[PDB]
RNA sequence: GUAUGAGUAGCGAAAGACAGGUGAGAAUCCUGUCCACCGUAUGACUAAGGUUUCCUGGGGAAGGCUCGUCCGCCCAGGGUUAGUCGGGACCUAAGCCGAGGCCGAUAGGCGUAGGCGAUGGACAACAGGUUGAUAUUCCUGUACCAGUUGUUUUUGUUUGAGCAAUGGAGGGACGCAGUAGGCUAAGGAAUGCAUGCGAUUGGAAGUGCAUGUCCAAGCAAUGAGUCUUGAGUAGAGUUAAAUGCUUUACUCUUUAAGGACAAGUUGUGACGGGGAGCGAAAUAGUAGCGAAGUUCCUGACGUCACACUGCCAAGAAAAGCUUCUAGUGAGAAAACAACUGCCCGUACCGUAAACCGACACAGGUAGUCGAGGAGAGUAUCCUAAGGUGAGCGAGCGAACUCUCGUUAAGGAACUCGGCAAAAUGACCCCGUAACUUCGGGAGAAGGGGUGCUGACUUCGGUCAGCCGCAGUGAAUAGGCCCAAGCGACUGUUUAUCAAAAACACAGGUCUCUGCAAAAUCGUAAGAUGAAGUAUAGGGGCUGACGCCUGCCCGGUGCUGGA
């Protein structure tokens, strides 16, 4: 499973910021260490260290009908590369 | 002056709490008829 | 002796306490102390069961001895202290392999004194011997009950206990509050009356120090409601209407005898007189 | 569901005005100017508690005690980065759970070993910059803790290498009160800096106005000062050992020497950063560029530090740590270089419109910082940094109710009762009765002075002169005396109609109880009394102190009797 830990990337006007530092900010699902998505990196992009960053998220609501529901949990990554770029998006 | 229900976040879990209320023979009287009646939240 | 503070204040007027005119130090053994707790009256329950205790200042406790059972090592005494939990002061005692513990303090001990406690050590203060080879006549304390349990007897500061006469067993001996029993001849015990004699003889003064040990009001029984107390009730000062002036569970309190009529010790008392 | 009361009562303390925007529409939104309010707080940071209220762009159906282009409201997007900070992968207090186990109609009760449990212990990062929102987390610079690899320096696991106990120890390790000393902070007043010179009479100034008046952790050096006697000898002991530790007996040693500790200071860190202002090319006071760092005075219960002296009411535990041996048991130290460091919290409000009170409520909310002038002061009056102008108004200036100001002559005639108001109130000086438990009454009573200028000031103050009706010129700031009853006093009491003469209270006295003590909770085990032992512990009445405390045992209890 060391290749569903990322889920996908985040695309903000804050993100955009980082691309400008080699600074890539993805989803990870939850319950993963750091080092687990160093190691995912590593082997999915051919990137290297400089630790990465991770972070937590609170739900939200919604009013449709009546109908007050949250939302999902994130799990924010926020990557830090030494020498190579991702030309992926 | 001082009104009563001043809230806090562990004394609430450790007298109304779920296993405060699974460690007795009459704490789980009070589940099951909890669970009987249909209710969503068993115990807070 | 005692001091008398000047009157300043009311609540200073005729006040006495110590002087602690003998006490050397101010600094207890280390290894010697052990903690505590102020029960306040309370059970595993937690309820009250004796009234009025509770809230005062701390304390921890001092490992006294009281077998005495190191013989033929002499003992040296080097310092007397004060005590919070009995009423009478120690003595910590250096024996020569170079171990601790500390001692009740007699009425005359001092610095510099040199202790055994054998089966055939000499009989001034200090020694403590076994109850067989103590003559006739003198004046001993820590006695025990039960061989090799320790001092349960006259322990605390004023008080003296003679030896009348021994037998083939058991050995007499003349208690304190004057009455008469007999207990094994295979007793230990140490000779002298306890140490600190005056301290009867103080006028605490005021309400705020007997609550700094451990005291507590106690309300007249008169005064309660009647659903709470036998005595209370009745609108004005009111005599005990009821016979018999009463404990606020029944029992009556004066002239009431209360020893245990099958008790497994009256083959060993003789003239219970001052109860 | 809808009427009456009725378009009535209310719109929940505090100061706004104008100009120009914006827009279908404006007192109520934005901008500007002057004014005004708080400022030991209406200011800054945090712990709870709340749970997206935070930010950006739109909207005006409902909430907003009116209005509303606006909002803590509706819609859409987006924000909370850690080896070092708080907690976990460390230790334990009260308390709780408790393998076995001891009791009990069932249920279950209680408890050993072992554990869980911060309000406590112990422990490696500092300064500045960066955004619309995060910052000991991102960035820059300088560090620190514990480990892993690579070339870089001593071999009988015996242990002369090294390591090193769940054992032996040392330490961690603790109250209150009172003044005294040493530093830094903070504050105040004159030097250095850059700038401009008044349109109201006047004024290029040693002595004139406005304005700024500096910087880490770590590393290196030192150090106001504080604590402590130290050495040998023959012994015991430390469940086996000990070169570690306790201790005895003796000989020398004492302002000494040795050891232990220490706020702070100087350089470095630093060509870095910050800064009054100056300041563009445009959507910007933005990007960018900048002075100087002085002397003297007052100076902390912040710090050395529970350091010292005194007192009695006699003042937590365990781990982290240092050692020693028993000990399995190649050859690990230190070069330098380069790497690895897990989970959880981080937005916002937080004396409040976001918490507790049904409310956008005149109530409640633990901790740190908390400036200037006078001033003992966190008191009072006005103010700095900083924040606010409170969610209905425009008129008129009647009765009446509330909150305030003033009064002729009389001064308790009112009244149940001087309730309420009025009167005194600060500092310095003179002086002060009966009575007494000799300490007190005592701030008893009753009186006098205070402003400004000059001279002399021995030092404090004294002289001379000037003005007002009034000189602590405003705010803050005891009315007193003569007798009686009750209660000795400081305390405590009916949350929400009674605060006393009620209870407590120190002292007095009777009585019980010899330790598996009496007594109490429980059916019992188990507990408290107590790690106490008659100078102790429970029960009943009386209530400082002084002088005292008479008669009756026939009746009712209690104790003894045979």
């Amino acid at each position: 499973e060391l290749l569903d830990v990322i889920k996908r990337p985040v695309i903000t006007e804050k993100s955009m910021l980082a691309m400008d530092e080699k600074k890539y900010t993805f989803e990870v699902d939850t319950r993963a260490n750091k080092t687990l998505v160093k190691q995912a990196v590593e082997s999915a992009f051919d990137v290297k260290v400089a630790n990465v960053n991770i972070l937590n998220v609170r739900p939200k609501f919604k009013r449709m009908g009546k109908y007050a529901g949250y939302t999902k949990k994130r799990r924010k990554a926020i990557v830090t590369l030494t020498e190579d770029s991702k030309e992926i998006q | 002056m001082k009104r009563t229900y001043q809230p806090n976040k562990r004394k609430r879990q450790k007298v109304h709490g779920f296993r405060k209320r699974m460690s007795t023979k009459n704490g789980r009287r009070v589940l099951a008829s909890r669970r009987r009646k249909g209710r969503k939240v068993i115990s807070a | 002796a005692i001091k008398k503070y000047k009157p300043t204040t009311n609540g200073r007027r005729n006040m006495t306490s110590s002087d602690f005119a003998e006490i050397t130090t101010s600094t207890p053994e280390k290894s010697l102390l052990q903690p505590l707790k102020n029960n306040a009256g309370r059970n595993n329950n937690g309820r009250i069961t004796v009234r009025h205790q509770g809230g005062g200042h701390k304390r921890q406790y001092r490992v006294i001895d009281f077998k005495r059972n190191k013989d033929n090592v002499a003992a040296v005494v080097k310092t007397i202290e004060y005590d919070p939990n009995r009423s009478a002061n120690i003595a910590l005692v250096h024996y020569e392999d170079g171990v601790k513990a500390y001692i009740l303090a007699p009425k005359g001990l001092e610095v510099g004194m040199r202790l055994v406690s054998g089966p055939e050590a000499d009989i001034k203060v200090g020694n403590a011997l076994p109850l067989e080879n103590i003559p006739v006549g003198t004046v001993i304390h820590n006695i025990e009950m039960k061989p090799g349990k320790g001092g349960q007897l006259i322990r605390s500061a004023g008080t003296s206990a003679q030896v009348l006469g021994k037998e083939g067993k058991y050995v007499l001996i003349r208690l304190n509050s004057g009455e008469v029993r007999m207990i094994l001849a295979t007793c230990r015990a140490t000779i002298g009356s306890v140490g600190n004699e005056q301290h009867e003889l103080i006028n605490i003064g005021k309400a705020g120090r007997s609550r700094w040990m451990r005291k507590r009001p106690t309300v007249r029984g008169s005064v309660m409601n009647p659903n709470d107390h036998p005595h209370g009730g009745g609108e004005g000062k009111t005599p005990i209407g009821r016979k018999a002036p009463v404990s606020p569970w029944g029992q009556p309190a004066i002239g009431y005898k209360t020893r245990n009529k099958k008790a497994k010790s009256d083959k060993l008392i003789v003239r219970r007189r001052t109860k």
